[PDB]
Parts: C-alpha cells; sequence; structure tokens
RNA sequence: GUUUAUUAAAAACACAGCACUGUGCAAACACGAAAGUGGACGUAUACGGUGUGACGCCUGCCCGGUGCCGGAAGGUUAAUAUCGAAGCCCCGGUAAACGGCGGCCGUAACUAUAACGGUCCUAAGGUAGCGA
RNA sequence: UUGAGCCUUGAUGUGUAGGAUAGGUGGGAGGCUUUGAAGUGUGGACGCCAGUCUGCAUGGAGCCGACCUUGAAAUACCACCCUUUAAUGUUUGAUGUUCUAACGUUGACCCGUAAUCCGGGUUGCGGACAGUGUCUGGUGGGUAGUUUGACUGGGGCGGUC
RNA sequence: AGCUUGACUGCGAGCGUGACGGCGCGAGCAGGUGCGAAAGCAGGUCAUAGUGAUCCGGUGGUUCUGAAUGGAAGGGCCAUC
C-alpha cells in the first residue's frame, strides 16, 4: 500500500486551492517508503513499508518495539 | 539519533564517546555494526557501567581491524588477519587466499582481477607473502610481505 | 547655463504634487518648465534604491538653484538634514519650502528649521492659494536681474516614438541604450506634467518613451498603486506616437498579456517595429523563429524589422534607428485622391464588389482623410452593404499596390448615393 | 590596520554577554574597570526599532524627566501669544516678550533653555551652519516646539538631561556623571525607562524596547536587570 | 483502392513513393493514478511520430576555417584632449563567399547569350527543366 | 576546494573661517596614562598624495596633552553609537573529488517450486544518486466552470448612455 | 485701490424642490471671530455644470466598547482618505 503500518496512513482528502477559492479535491500521499530495517533480534531484515514521520518514530523507540507491535496489531510482521 | 559508541576508536568519535550523529549514518553504519549502541538516558547508564568491561575485553583484538582496514580500502597490498594483527606480524598460510576469503570494501576489488593460481599463495611464516598482480591475465607478480598490525 | 528650482525634500511624497502646480506645459515632454510671469525655469526631482540615488545625485549637480521641501505632518528628520548638508557643501543656493503647509497658521515654521543649516522656511500653497506667491516672487527677483534660456512636410515635426513592451523586460535599460551609445544614464526625472507621470524624453528632438509597470525597470518616484495607472500611461504612449517599438524577450516574450498587447497595438494605430532585446545570450539553435512565425501569422503587415540587441552588448542598435525612419516615410506618404481611385478600380474589377439583396452596389472615388496614419474615405454604397471583410480586402489591396512598411492603413465608407 | 582583535576579545569576555547587574552595582563598577584614567561616564544604551517616525530617538536635544536633578541650567521663559499669558500669571522665572526679545537679539546669550512660544527659540539653541558644540553648546529642542510655558517653567527651572548622536534607531541617553550619586542615577534611568514605554504609539512592533544596557567606555559595559517592559509603565 | 449503414461516392478519405523530426532500450511513446501492460519476444537500413502524395520534369545556398556585412562594447588602424570612435577583426548576422547552381564584355562561327578570367560582390556563374 | 551569516579590531569626516581631515561626547580644558610622551603606509573629508597622514616601527624634552583659539566646531581628561574596513574567532552553504552503507539494480545464478509471476539468498554493476513524498516557482484551451449589456422605427451595423 | 482671512464655528424658525436615495434656499439666535470711522457687512465664488450610494479597508482623535480579572487588540463613535 501506502500505509505506515505504525503511524497510520493512506492518502487523505484535499483540493488544489486558489485565492479564488474554487471547488475541486485531490487527496494527499504521505512520504512513506519501504525501508529495510534490521531486526537484530533474529538478525535479519524484515523490510516494512513505513512513513517518514514514522521512520523517525521507529528510531526513537527502537526496532523491536515497532516490531514488538505488528504482532500486537495482528498483521504481517 | 545518538549513541554511546562501543567502538574503541573510530575516525571521529572514540572510546565511549556519547555523541549525536546523522540519522542516516547512525542507524545503518554506526549501528548495527558494533561501532555504536543507541543512547538514551536509560542506555547511557547501562552502557557507562558496561564499557569498563565491553570496550576493553572485546576491544583488545580489534586493534587489528583499524590497521588491516587501510589494506582493503586500497586493495593494492590486500591484507587482513585471519588470526593475527594482535598476535605479532601477520604470519602463517592464514590471512587471505588459502581459503580465498579476504574482506572487500564493496565487492569492487582488485584482489580477484584475475584468477590463475594452482593452490593460492601464502606459505611463509613470520611474514606473509601476498601476490600483487601486475596485469589482469598475466601474473608476472611483484609479491610483497606487508603486515598490518 | 540656465536655472532650475530643483525640488528635493526627501526622496518622494508630495514633492511631485508641487511640481505640477508650478508647471502647466506638457508636450515641449519632460524638461519641461514652470512658468512665472515672463520667466520659465525647470524643476528637478532611509535606505533607497541605488539607481534612484544615482539619478537624483545626477540631477542636483547640474541643478542651478535648489528647493528643499518639508510636509505639514513632517518636521524633524535627520535624513533630510543629510540631504540638506550635501547640498551646502557642493555649493548652490537652496530655499526651504514646506509642501501642503497646513498647520494652523504659520507657527512651527521657522522654529525647528533654523537648525536645518538653513534659516527662513517659507510655507507654501497647492490646495489653497496663498503661499505659492512668495516663492515665485523670491525666485523672480534674482531671475529678473539675469534673464536665462527659455500637406505639411514629414520634417515639420521630429519623429515621435515610444518604447512599449512587457511588464517583465528591462525595457528602461534598452531605453537607456537608445538614448545612449554615449555609455551614460539618462532616466533622471524633472517633472512638468499634470501629476506624478512619466518619461517621454527627447534626444535628437525625436521622442522616446519608457512604459508599463515593474520589470520594465520601473522603480521610479512611484504613482501606480495597482496594475491600472501604468496603463493610463501606455495610452499616453499611444497618443504621442507616430512610431511605437515593442520589446519582446526570447525567453519570456509573447506572453498571453503580450500577444494581447500586439492586438492592442493594432488598435493603437501607430507604426510597429519589433525588437528582441537581451538576445546575445540565447541558445545557438534559436527557439525563436517559430516565436516570430506565430506573431507573423496574426500577422502585422509592416516591415517587422526584427531586432536582436542587448542593452548589455548592442548589436541591433543601428538597424533599429534605421528601421523606424523607413517606416515613418511610408506611413507619412503624400496622398491624394488620384492614386487611390486608380489602384481601386483594378481591385473591384478583379474580385468583385459584394452584392446586397439582388442590388449591386457602386463605388466611385476614394480620398485621403489624412496620411500620417493613412486614412481614406471611399464614397460608395451603405455601411452594412459591405462586410468589414471586403473593406479590409480593398484596404489590403492598397496596402499591397503602394508600399506600406509603415503602420496599418485605414479605410472608411460613407453613403449618400443610396 | 587591524592587528588582532585580542585586547577587545579578553575584555568583553569578562562583563558582556548580557551579564545583568544590579543597577547600583554597575554604577559602582563603572568608574574604572580597564585602565581608563579618571572617573568616566554613566550611559544607558537603549535599543529602539525602525525608521519613518521618532518620538525621542536621535534627538539633538534634551527632554524633561521625573527627577530632573543632575544638572540645573540657565533658563529664560519667552512669553508671546500662546500658553504665555498663563505664564504671565505664573510669574515664575522671568516672563516678558519684548525685553527678552532684546536679550535674544543682543549679541550675547546665556539663557540656554528657551521656554518659548514663537520668536525667541530659533536663535539660541539652533543656529550655526555646520552646527555642533565645543563639547556641549546651547541645545534647541526642549519641548517648546510643544509649547506650554507656565507649567513648563517649573519643569524647566529644575533641569533636564541631554543626549545626542545621529540617525540610528537605537536611542542612547547619557544618564549622568559618576560625580553624581548612585541612587540618584538609578532614578534617572527609571525616569527615562518610564518615559520610553510611554513613547511611540505608532505600531510597527508592539514592544519597542529591546536592550536596556548600562555602560561606560573602554570596552566596559553591562546589561540592566530589564525593567522597562510593557505592563503599564514600569 | 476506401467511404457518409437508414439523403450526399467524390475532386473527399486511403495509398505506395517521398520528406522531415523525434527516439540508444528501463526507448521514444502509449495506456493504465500505479502495479502492470502495450510498444517488441523487436532493436536506429529501426521504431515511433508527423507530414506530403505515383510517376517524370521545374536547379533546394554549408558561418566552421578565413573572409565578408551591419553594429557597438572592445580589439586594430589615429591625434597622442589620454579616452580612440569612423573602415576592418570581434559580437551577432553573412555561402546568388574560396568552391558546385546569374547577368554584362571577349570568346564554343549572325558578332551579342558563354565553360575561363575581367566587371557588379572575395556570386558560383543558363550546365538542369524550358526557347520569339 | 570555496562563497557568504555573525563576532570583536581599523580610523576619520572638502564653503570665509576651518592648520587639513568639523561622522556622533556624559561631563568638559589634569589624567602624575608612573616608561624620557611624539612628528615615519593601512587610516583619512578625500586621494585635495600633500603636510596635517594613522593608540601604527626613531628615544630626543619635567609624568604629560607639551593651555586655548576660532568657526558652526578644535586641543585639561575624553564619550556616545554609525558609515567603512580588516584582522581574528567563527557559523554555515556551495562547488570539487573519492567512497559505500542506505537506495536502485527490466545483470547472473542458487533456492521455496522438475513456476517467464513473486519472494529470499549469493554474487556482479550502479550509488547517495536516482526517484519519489511534501512544500514550492514557471508553463498549461489539453481538461473545467461560465462570462460576452442595453436603447433600438426588424436587429446586428452604427451611434448612443 | 487700502485693509483683512468668515472658503469661522455651533445650531437653525421656515421654505422650495425631488417616488425614494435626496438636493437646494433661508433669516435669526448662540458662541466666537474679522474688517470697516460708524451704520454695517462677512456662513466661498453673477446665477445656473464641474461628479457617485453601499461595502470593505488606510489616516488622526476619543474611553465608548472591551468575554474570569486588569491591561491590551479589533470594533463603534468623531473627523478624514
Amino acid at each position: 500500500s501506502r500505509v505506515c503500518q505504525v503511524t497510520g496512513k493512506r492518502p487523505v482528502t484535499g483540493n488544489n486551492r486558489s485565492h479564488a477559492l474554487n471547488a475541486t479535491k485531490r487527496r494527499f500521499l504521505p512520504n512513506l517508503h519501504s525501508h529495510r530495517f534490521w531486526v537484530e533480534s533474529e538478525k535479519r531484515f524484515v523490510t516494512l513499508r513505513v512513513s517518514a514521520k514514522g521512520m523517525r518514530v521507529i528510531d526513537k523507540k527502537g526496532i523491536d518495539t515497532v516490531l514488538a507491535e505488528l504482532r500486537a496489531r495482528g498483521e504481517k510482521y | 539519533m545518538q549513541v554511546i559508541l562501543l567502538d574503541k576508536v573510530a575516525n571521529l568519535g572514540s572510546l565511549g564517546d556519547q555523541v549525536n550523529v546523522k540519522a542516516g549514518y547512525a542507524r545503518n553504519f554506526l549501528v548495527p555494526q558494533g561501532k555504536a549502541v543507541p543512547a538514551t538516558k536509560k542506555n547511557i547508564e547501562f552502557f557507562e557501567a558496561r564499557r569498563a568491561e565491553l570496550e576493553a575485553k572485546l576491544a583488545e583484538v580489534l586493534a587489528a581491524a583499524n590497521a588491516r582496514a587501510e589494506k582493503i580500502n586500497a586493495l593494492e597490498t590486500v591484507t587482513i588477519a585471519s588470526k593475527a594483527g594482535d598476535e605479532g606480524k601477520l604470519f602463517g598460510s592464514i590471512g587471505t587466499r588459502d581459503i580465498a576469503d579476504a574482506v572487500t570494501a564493496a565487492g569492487v576489488e582488485v584482489a580477484k582481477s584475475e584468477v590463475r593460481l594452482p593452490n593460492g599463495v601464502l606459505r611463509t611464516t613470520g611474514e606473509h607473502e601476498v601476490s600483487f598482480q601486475v596485469h589482469s591475465e598475466v601474473f608476472a607478480k611483484v609479491i610483497v610481505n606487508v603486515v598490518a598490525e | 547655463m540656465v536655472p532650475v528650482v530643483a525640488l528635493v525634500g526627501r526622496p518622494n511624497v508630495g514633492k511631485s504634487t508641487l511640481f505640477n502646480r508650478l508647471t502647466r506645459t506638457r508636450d515641449a515632454r519632460k524638461y519641461g518648465r514652470a512658468e512665472i510671469e515672463g520667466r520659465e525655469f525647470i524643476c528637478i526631482d532611509d535606505g533607497v534604491e541605488t539607481r534612484m540615488a544615482e539619478q537624483s545625485l545626477l540631477a542636483i549637480e547640474e541643478a542651478d538653484v535648489v528647493l528643499f521641501m518639508v510636509d505639514a505632518r513632517a518636521g524633524l528628520m535627520p535624513a533630510d538634514e543629510a540631504i540638506a548638508k550635501h547640498l551646502r557643501s557642493r555649493e548652490k543656493p537652496t530655499f526651504l519650502v514646506a509642501n501642503k503647509t497646513d498647520g494652523l497658521d504659520p507657527d512651527q515654521a521657522v522654529v525647528d528649521f533654523y537648525s536645518l543649516g538653513l534659516g527662513e522656511i517659507y510655507p507654501i500653497a497647492a490646495s489653497h492659494g496663498r503661499g505659492v506667491l512668495s516663492l515665485l516672487e523670491h525666485v523672480l527677483l534674482p531671475w529678473m536681474e539675469d534673464l536665462a534660456p527659455q500637406d505639411f512636410d514629414p520634417q515639420s515635426l521630429p519623429i515621435k516614438l515610444a518604447i512599449v513592451g512587457r511588464p517583465n523586460v528591462g525595457k528602461s535599460t534598452l531605453t537607456n541604450r537608445i538614448l545612449g551609445e554615449e555609455r551614460v544614464v539618462v532616466y533622471d526625472m524633472p517633472g512638468t506634467t499634470r501629476d506624478s507621470i512619466y518619461i517621454p524624453m527627447e534626444r535628437d528632438g525625436r521622442e522616446y518613451v519608457l512604459i508599463d509597470t515593474a520589470g520594465v525597470r520601473k522603480r521610479g518616484k512611484i504613482t501606480d498603486a495597482v496594475e491600472k495607472f501604468s496603463v493610463i500611461k501606455t495610452l499616453q504612449a499611444i497618443e504621442d506616437a507616430n512610431v511605437v517599438m515593442l520589446v519582446i524577450d526570447a525567453r519570456e516574450g509573447i506572453s498571453d498579456q503580450d500577444l494581447s498587447l500586439l492586438g492592442f497595438i493594432l488598435n493603437s494605430g501607430r507604426s510597429l517595429v519589433i525588437v528582441v532585446n537581451k538576445w546575445d545570450g540565447l541558445s545557438q539553435e534559436v527557439k525563436e523563429q517559430v516565436k516570430e512565425t506565430l506573431d507573423f501569422r496574426l500577422g502585422f503587415i509592416d516591415f517587422a524589422r526584427v531586432h536582436f540587441i542587448s542593452a548589455l552588448h548592442g548589436s541591433g542598435v543601428g538597424n533599429l534607428f534605421e528601421s523606424v525612419r523607413e517606416a515613418y516615410d511610408s506611413s507619412t506618404r503624400r496622398v491624394g485622391t488620384s492614386m487611390l481611385t486608380r489602384i481601386m478600380t483594378m481591385a473591384v474589377e478583379d474580385h468583385q464588389p459584394p452584392l446586397v439583396r439582388g442590388r449591386r452596389v457602386k463605388l466611385k472615388y476614394a480620398h485621403a482623410g489624412g496620411y500620417n496614419p493613412p486614412i481614406v474615405v471611399i464614397h460608395g454604397n451603405q455601411v452594412k452593404d459591405l462586410p468589414d471583410s471586403y473593406k479590409r480586402y480593398l484596404m489590403n489591396y492598397f496596402r499591397k499596390s503602394l508600399d506600406v512598411m509603415g503602420s496599418p492603413i485605414r479605410i472608411q465608407f460613407k453613403e449618400g448615393e443610396n | 590596520m587591524a592587528k588582532l582583535t585580542k585586547r577587545m576579545r579578553v575584555i568583553r569576555e569578562k562583563v558582556d554577554a548580557t551579564k545583568q547587574y544590579d543597577i547600583n552595582e554597575a554604577i559602582a563598577l563603572l568608574k574604572e574597570l580597564a585602565t581608563a584614567k579618571f572617573v568616566e561616564s554613566v550611559d544607558v544604551a537603549v535599543n529602539l526599532g525602525i525608521d519613518a517616525r521618532k518620538s525621542d530617538q536621535n534627538v539633538r536635544g534634551a527632554t524633561v524627566l521625573p527627577h530632573g536633578t543632575g544638572r540645573s541650567v540657565r533658563v529664560a521663559v519667552f512669553t508671546q501669544g500662546a500658553n504665555a499669558e498663563a505664564a504671565k500669571a505664573a510669574g515664575a522665572e522671568l516672563v516678558g516678550m519684548e525685553d527678552l526679545a532684546d536679550q535674544i537679539k543682543k549679541g550675547e546669550m546665556n539663557f540656554d533653555v528657551v521656554i518659548a512660544s514663537p520668536d525667541a527659540m530659533r536663535v539660541v539653541g539652533q543656529l550655526g551652519q555646520v552646527l555642533g558644540p565645543r563639547g556641549l553648546m546651547p541645545n534647541p529642542k526642549v519641548g517648546t516646539v510643544t509649547p506650554n510655558v507656565a507649567e513648563a517653567v517649573k519643569n524647566a527651572k529644575a533641569g533636564q538631561v541631554r543626549y545626542r548622536n545621529d540617525k540610528n534607531g537605537i536611542i542612547h541617553t547619557t544618564i549622568g556623571k559618576v560625580d553624581f550619586d548612585a541612587d540618584k542615577l538609578k532614578e534617572n534611568l527609571e525616569a527615562l525607562l518610564v518615559a520610553l514605554k510611554k513613547a511611540k504609539p505608532t505600531q510597527a512592533k508592539g514592544v519597542y524596547i529591546k536592550k536596556v544596557s548600562i555602560s561606560t567606555t573602554m570596552g566596559a559595559g553591562v546589561a540592566v536587570d530589564q525593567a522597562g517592559l510593557s505592563a503599564s509603565v514600569n
């Protein structure tokens, strides 16, 4: 997809906008990328699709804490 | 993020230097390689007590890694220790090509720019003879006896 | 050689307002003089623009007498004091006046002002009427002791020309070149119109204009709060022409506004000569033949003549001077009922005057209603009996059979016979 | 030209970096510090913003203040059609248009502070061409280009603080001498400090007071335990 | 040849041939938010696009070298009010330049048209097609 | 390799007057600046260099200006921040080059699986790029909504308000 | 031609003239002024044309407003763009 698997993402509703203030809508994709994280706790990579807010978030809490979850979020490790 | 190093010495940062670093260097080089451990005001306390042991007891056959490193960054005088660099000069058949294993920088190497030899090289003691190519399909050679202690 | 009042009083404000009220002469345009009795003299007009400091500095040294100005609500101001000091050292006499004087009868003058390294500050009028009288009298007296400098042929006027174009290109710079070849700045403003506007100036008698609103390298005394006022000027640029020059770029030219601008030019009814400036830096395969082709097809029958100059090199410089003259001759061509009638006959015989409601029309002479932008009025059948198109067809024919590298020519139709 | 900016680096490294000092302590310090040979000046260096308006910023003048004491000056009260006739009733000082007129136009002057209505003021305190003082001179502005005369004489008789440089948006005001007492000095600051808050109504930034600093000369200066701020007038 | 089924068959549309451009493969491009797919199991003598319309016959003018043309800013030539602008380099622009594609003069036999040079310009120079 | 954000040194300010070179001094003609203090490059109004030229390389005069004039100002002792300019501390961004470790790999092979898909692993090649996400400037009749009066001896035309 | 600054100020019986928006005339009182010897005259121009609502914002003044509560912003008001 296009979702962090942590932070919680998906494109979300938009519009182009003008000082004209016209009406149209467009959504908005977050900045996610599947980045090859190193589990270390089984010393392998479990490449996950993740946000780039999230990339930070994973770091601050540490590998097996995001990876503590997933299991607790009932979804592909 | 920030780490306390585990590394003995490292070209910047050394010997339990707790510092902040680039995120893109830190998570994919300083860790996971053993050259650092994450820092937290929890971690630092654990680590401070630990490093009187860890950055000593581990870090004492590792003097080799900093020295041997030059020799594999150039690949002109391809030299690693198989057991050595901490035992005196690099000796025995042991080292590079006698198992055809030597560490590369990034798989782009000048240590297999030709293959030709019938049982590899290395077979002296108290020094270790490497083959130092002079072409890429003739092996007229210029063998050296470098060490990297 | 000759005096100039030379207003100063800080870079801007009501400074201009006063010049208009002292002048009355337009189309002499700028430089330009304020008339009093018999004698007329010129007028001349932190962290401010470097260009604006250079012109202003250029103005005051040639200036021959100076007038330093203060406002009602203005008083104290050290910057003013610096400008006043500069003037003393360099040495020309200065009188201290104060704009739309107001207050509540003369009071705070002269009291602040004695420190100004100047004494007696005369208060003025401009929106009342007594306070102008003293200033004009003061100047008069020394100036009275002295007495300083104060079909019709194509050569009866000197050729009038403007330089119009985009609100992007540094046209004002190209303007500096055209006036130059001397390697000298020239956009020093004096004031002589009604209100705060704008330079047409003349060199070689013949008039050049600088126009539009910003990017032009309009960074002036200011007067067009919105996008509008500038346009009031370009319409002046129309009034004054018999030649207009369009600067277009090869890298921001022919913009939507710009193509409209050429369409407008056709209305403007004045000779088009097409300039491309800052064209020595363009890529070796030019973009730009096609850019010429799209304008060509719209299409402007004139003489072009394309110019590829820079204001930062100059290449086209002669070829521009030349092209305008040639264009003016054709435009201004001595005309004459005879020629027109004779070529016309051919045209109608060849391709057929239109018929309307089973009744065939009738043409029967043409004459020239003036030549400078050439107009003709042909007396034939009714206005609607021709479409505008056939008018134009017959016009285009004349545009063809006798050269018009000049402006579009005009055709009219009157009725009387039917 | 510039050999090394070393002598100034060590010195500024001692007592400036916004080292906030007791106002009085500062003054105690102020007389000497680096070898400046005699007792020096007490200054406040007040930083005000902007250009296009002043209220008491770049003033080639002196204004009346709470606690006027420090100096007392010569004063003549010029009483001509104004708040002069209120001044005639007041009878403090000397009030007289045509006798003080003479005295103005005589050839000689010494009544520095012209409290004034229209004619006198232009003469005394402003004149010269490339004006500027022997080190001090009769000054023009005294707020009688904001004429009042009667009440003005009371304020005037008492004295007055002169400050001047040129054109910068930061308003310097020399507070006094060190041959004036420490606590009287503090009061001079406080007075100017209350005034400044008062000053400037014309929005361009709603707090116009940056640094209240107190300083002398020879790379010696300090900051005040800032107390000019917006809250009312303190 | 193709075609407006249920008015209109053509001169329309098509078409080989030709011309031009764009594209080096993960191709251009095209579809498909993308994934993917087509393009192509191919591979610049092609591929895509665009455009013109068999065929034959009507001559399609390269800016680099060096020169030339206009122009200024300079260079170069000047006085030595130094600065040096006019003519020329250069900057742009220039091949109806050297050199392949006109006249006019002499000359391929009614002189005259002329392959060569002179002459207009540091134009090849009516050779092709076509002649009162 | 190399721009610049800031930091503190530099010293001074063309009309008679004014020695010239008068930005801006609380206070204003002691400070025993003790040392026997100086006239010699930056500076400086302005090159109008001069000389006066610099806390700016000499020792030669009590510790010392070796006190003012005079104009607007200018000489005891100095003070208040600017324009300007370095030297130095820096702070930061560019380019330059090389690297590998993200990342890409429509290279090659091994493997789940006697599967052109995919996944994992190995290796080869690329490489901090590329590309993409946000933000953001320019372009954009391709797409989108609509705008284009009225008077009127038919209307439009014109002319007019 | 002398002299002045009433192109004052705060109000206004009472009128004309407009559908309304509204526009015009108007003595006198009051207060302050100005000029005139004094009476007296001065409320912009011989009269008739010389321009536009409403918004919304700018300028200056005011305490009027002002959300716990004081200030403070913005808004109203008065004047003007």
